[PDB]
């Protein structure tokens, strides 16, 4: 779920899902599936989304 | 569709040739794949399974085992409760009556 | 002797490469392998599988994966694919390889309580008296004289008889004269809901006994789950046939080892399979006789004797008086 | 505040988690523990305990 | 007077072999300081390659990430599915290895104790070279089916008596062909859950494809082979499941080359017609006076005896018995002369070994069941 | 007039060695008093076969059944003391308890 501009609490695959911003030249109108985000390890900053996995 | 193969059959060799025939995106399976321990496995297997399908393409795709898994026999309550439960709950669930454009007529036999 | 110069020369070299192969050893070693001790004492692990293109990966107390080209602390061959180590959590290099492939109650079912008692006791049994002598003690210890004469030791043995000849007096009476690997075995303590247990059992005590040749292993009534075969529509459970096939095919179908020490001590041999009796399972076959007329009078006079008695008593007269 | 400092003079000491027994070992006593569910410990004791009291 | 030669030779040696073994051994110790600084490899699983350096993984046992390989780990062969190794500090692909053995496997595939050649256990005198027609045709050589072209079978079934040739059948053929005997017996795969069973099961199908001249031996399917009723118990879907799934491996899709299967079991009739259609039930036929004396010789050839053992005399004594059974024969023999210790056999000892066995006999009832 | 209930009931415990290591409380207990009166039952519950399973779990069982075994009869008895384990059922016996 996102709350603001660029910002976004996003389920993790690690075990505690977070509220962080990304990278806001993303296209505002992609960032609302539960697809592949990306981000880093320890900022956990969203840099994009990858439609595909699994 | 459907098929089925006795003692001195081939229905399944059927399947195969078609299997070459076709060259699209075809994915194959069977659905004994579908039975494991924790929930929703294998059901959420085959609903991946159609998510990606129409996402592809919705060309083909098909599946290959029928008995004790497709089992009409929803009434022992004595074994598979949770189990035969989620394993006849995600058929039916995916048979959705139908899709019409998805994964076009899988088979079994 | 000119050559004497140049031999103490080479003496000295010879005796300052020893002292540099101490330095580099001993020295070094001081720092390395208190690293290691350090791993060990400071502050339990499997391993995963083997590579050599020496490559392995670990599996940890934690329950993750981690590979290494090179193993290091320890030996291939003292490992396999899936042993437990105790390894650097940090370096994940194996520091040693743990001993300890055995289960809770799989290791209980070796017992110490042993009570003594010999063959003059149980009366009536001078037959049971040689059979189990020679086919307990002598299978424990004298391996060799069947292979002096060149065929074989025995191959398991058949205690039966009814609830008033004993069979389990056999177990004892090979605990107390034979001081061999104890390991009983019983009927009941098969009965389980989960599914599956004694084929894990077996594979792991094959393995000790492998590691502790002088295997009893005394399986009283072991025709409880190891029975006839059935054959029906539906009516009957399989988990049963699933360890007593696996056992089959354990001891059987392969591992010839005369290690082998197996009885069955129980009251019929009528509801075992053909699958349980042939020529390497259980060999011998021999009866317990209901006491005749006077081993009757032995075993009781054997209860009769250390409790205090007025000597006033004719154990003949008692014996006679009740026959059967 | 009867005590509102002996308790933040207590301090200096924080050690000795539940970490309960398994076994032990030979040639010396290696006793083995689990601390609370995480995993097999054979460990070797701080010397100033009793080889017998654990 | 050269004692000094000869002395400081001596001494040199000496002390040359104990600082070659104790420098060698310093360099194995900083062999050892390097395995320390080698550091562990965590194994976890690319999920898909997106392009040639940002590999889509998944830790085997945690999260997923997106990192590269380290220089040239031959990303050719290098795709979604394969199992790789990882950086410690930036989880990059170190070094990808060949898939797992799933350890039962192992413990199919090593057990396998060598032994005698195809010539032990007799009444299989023509069965020798029945097995033989199946157990080495594909095994020599295949190319005489480029001439003639017939696709290879996958094996076939034995029955008989438990443990009375069946076991040591397999055994000979082991310790004889000597190149992938997968030694499975199948006896207590499904614990209690449904899929593990047949997940394990084609792992070994994908193990077995792997190399080519692949050897599986299954013997004691009863439980696990079967025959398909109605709904039974939870564990009897589960057999049937893994029976249909194991009979749509049979056909599968691509053919599994090279590789043949060896199905036993005291009862071959408990599995189901949809399963028995195995070229043809082989048979160890009951040993008659001929092969039963043959094996009753083969068990009494290094023993202290003398030229003194009566044949015919334990021929007519007997009413049925195979290797296993006039092995016993033999043993209780030696074992009677043992009663009393005589390190010699006669065979008055193989008569009382005779009057075991015939007791022993007594314990067995319906030793007859016919398969398909 | 001594009389000290504990049921095998309340005896089922999840706890390693906690088990045996009520067995010595109470064994001590009534050893330091005497004529004593511990009353056990539910070993239809408890167990009279050495019933094993793979499952790792009712163990405590077995190590306290064997501190049982040590410390009831023999080294140093219950002389001055009763403990009684009985069942519903001679069912399940065992060949260590029909000792005298
Ligand atoms: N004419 C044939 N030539 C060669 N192989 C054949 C032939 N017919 C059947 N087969 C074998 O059967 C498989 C393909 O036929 P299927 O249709 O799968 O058989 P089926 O009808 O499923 O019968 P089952 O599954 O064995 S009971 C292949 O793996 C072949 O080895
Ligand atoms: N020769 C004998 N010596 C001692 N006891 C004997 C003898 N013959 C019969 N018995 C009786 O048989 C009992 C021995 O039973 P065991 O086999 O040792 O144990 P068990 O649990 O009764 O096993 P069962 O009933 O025979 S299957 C004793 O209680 C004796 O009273």
């Amino acid at each position: 779920e996102a709350v603001d501009q660029n910002t976004a609490i996003v389920g993790s695959t690690t075990g505690s899902n977070y509220y962080v911003r990304i990278l806001s030249t993303i296209d505002r109108e992609l960032l609302k599936p539960n697809a592949s985000v990306a981000l880093h390890k320890h900022s956990n900053a969203l840099v994009d989304v990858l439609p595909p996995e699994a | 569709v459907l098929m089925y193969g006795p003692p001195g059959c081939g229905k399944t060799m059927l399947a195969k040739a078609v299997a070459h025939h076709t060259t699209a995106a075809f994915i194959r399976v069977v659905g004994s794949e579908f039975v494991q321990k924790y929930l929703g496995e294998g059901p959420r297997m085959v609903r991946d399974v159609f998510r990606l399908a129409k996402e592809n393409a919705p060309a083909i795709i098909f599946i290959d085992e029928i008995d004790a898994i497709a089992t009409k026999r929803f009434d022992a309550q004595t074994g598979a409760d949770r189990e035969v439960q989620r394993i006849l709950l995600e058929l039916l669930n995916q048979m959705d009556g139908f899709d019409q454009n998805v994964n076009v007529k899988v088979i079994m036999a | 002797r000119t050559r004497l110069l140049d031999s103490e020369i080479k003496i000295m070299k010879s005796e300052v490469l020893r002292v540099t192969h101490e330095l580099q050893a001993m020295k070094d070693k001081i720092k390395e392998n208190s690293e290691k001790i350090k791993v060990n004492k400071t502050l339990v692990s499997n391993v995963i599988e083997l590579l050599d293109v020496k490559c392995a990966v670990i599996k940890t107390s934690t329950r993750q994966t981690y590979f290494l080209p090179v193993i290091g602390l320890v030996d291939a061959e003292k490992l396999k694919p899936g042993d437990l180590v105790g390894v650097n959590k940090d370096s994940y290099l194996i520091l040693e390889t743990l001993p300890t492939e055995y289960d809770s109650r799989v290791k209980a079912m070796e017992v110490d309580e042993r009570p003594t008692e010999q063959y003059s006791d149980i009366g009536g049994l001078d037959k049971q008296i040689q059979e189990l002598v020679e086919a307990i003690v002598l299978p424990m210890n004298h391996k060799e004289k069947f292979e002096n004469l060149g065929i074989q030791p025995p191959k398991g043995v058949l205690m039966y008889g009814p609830p008033g000849t004993g069979k389990t007096l056999l177990a004892r009476a090979c605990a107390a004269q034979t001081k061999a690997t104890f390991l009983k075995l019983a009927g009941p303590q098969l009965v389980q809901m989960f599914i599956g247990d004694g084929a894990k059992l077996v594979r792991d005590a094959f393995a000790l006994a492998k590691e502790k040749a002088p295997s009893i292993i005394f399986i009283d009534e072991l025709d409880a789950i190891g029975t006839k075969r059935f054959d029906s529509e539906k009516a009957g459970d399989r988990e049963v046939q699933r360890t007593m096939l696996e056992l089959l095919n354990q001891l059987d179908g392969f591992q010839p080892n005369t290690q082998v020490k197996v009885i069955a001590a129980t009251n019929r041999v009528d509801i075992l399979d053909p699958a349980l009796l042939r020529s390497g399972r259980l060999d011998r076959k021999i009866e317990f006789p209901m006491p005749n007329e006077e081993a009757r009078a032995r075993i009781m006079q054997i209860h009769s004797r250390k409790m205090n008695v007025s000597p006033d008593v004719n154990y003949e007269e008692l014996a006679r008086c009740t026959d059967d | 505040a009867a005590d509102k400092q002996t308790l933040q003079s207590e301090q200096p000491l924080q050690v000795a988690r539940c970490t309960k027994i398994i076994n032990a070992d030979s040639e010396d006593p290696k006793y083995i523990i689990n601390v609370k569910q995480f995993a097999k410990f054979v460990v070797d004791l701080s010397d100033q305990v009793a080889p017998t009291d654990i | 007077k050269l004692l000094e030669h000869k002395e400081i030779d001596g001494r040199l040696k000496e002390l040359r072999e104990q600082l070659k073994e104790l420098t060698k051994q310093y360099e194995k110790s900083e062999n050892d300081l390097k395995a320390l600084q080698s550091v562990g490899q965590i194994v976890g699983e690319v999920l898909k390659q997106l392009t040639e350096e940002k590999f889509i993984v998944k830790a085997t046992n945690g999260p997923r990430y997106v990192v590269g390989c380290r220089r040239q780990l031959d990303k050719s062969k290098l795709k979604p599915g394969t199992r790789v190794a990882l950086d410690m500090t930036t989880l990059t692909i170190m070094r990808y290895l060949p898939r797992e053995v799933d350890p039962l496997v192992y413990n199919m595939s090593h057990e396998d104790p060598g032994n005698v050649s195809y010539s032990e256990i007799g009444g299989l005198s023509e069965q020798i070279r029945e097995l033989r027609e199946v157990i080495e045709l594909p095994l020599t050589n295949p190319e005489l089916f480029q001439r003639v072209g017939i696709i290879p079978p996958k094996g076939c079934l034995l029955y008989g008596p438990p443990g009375t040739g069946k076991t040591l059948l397999a055994r000979a053929v082991a310790s004889q062909l000597d190149c992938n005997f997968l030694k499975v017996v199948s006896s207590s795969i499904v614990d209690k859950y449904i899929g593990e069973s047949a997940r394990l099961i084609r792992e070994m199908f994908n193990y077995a494809r792997d190399h080519q001249p692949c050897i599986i031996f299954m013997d004691e399917i009863d439980a696990i082979g079967g025959r398909r009723f109605s709904e039974g118990t939870s564990a009897d879907r589960e057999i049937q499941r893994t029976l249909m799934e194991l009979l749509n491996q049979m056909d599968g899709f691509d053919t599994l080359h090279r590789v043949k299967m060896i199905m036993a079991t005291n009862r071959p009739d408990t599995l189901d017609p949809a399963l028995l259609r195995l070229d043809r039930k082989i048979h160890i036929d009951l040993p008659n006076e001929q092969a039963r004396l043959d094996i009753l010789k083969i068990h009494a050839g290094p023993i202290t005896k003398h030229g003194e053992i009566d044949y015919e005399a334990i021929v007519k004594l007997s009413d049925g018995f195979n290797g296993a059974d006039l092995r016993n024969v033999c043993t209780e023999a030696g074992m009677f002369a043992i009663r009393a210790d005589h390190d010699f056999v006669v065979q008055e000892d193989f008569m009382k070994a005779v009057r075991k066995v015939a007791d022993s006999k007594k314990l067995e009832s319906k030793l007859d069941y016919k398969p398909v | 007039a001594c009389f000290i209930r504990v049921i095998g009931s309340e005896l089922v415990q999840k706890y390693v060695g906690e088990g045996a290591r009520m067995v010595r409380e109470l064994f001590e207990m009534a050893r330091t008093k005497k004529a004593c009166l511990i009353f056990f039952d539910e070993i239809d519950a408890i167990g009279g076969a050495r019933f094993d399973d793979g499952a790792g779990g009712d163990n405590e069982v077995q190590r306290t059944m064997l501190e049982l075994i040590n410390q009831l009869d023999g080294f140093d008895p219950r002389g001055n003391i009763k403990v009684l384990m009985a069942t519903n059922r001679p069912d399940t016996l065992d060949p260590a308890l029909m000792r005298p």
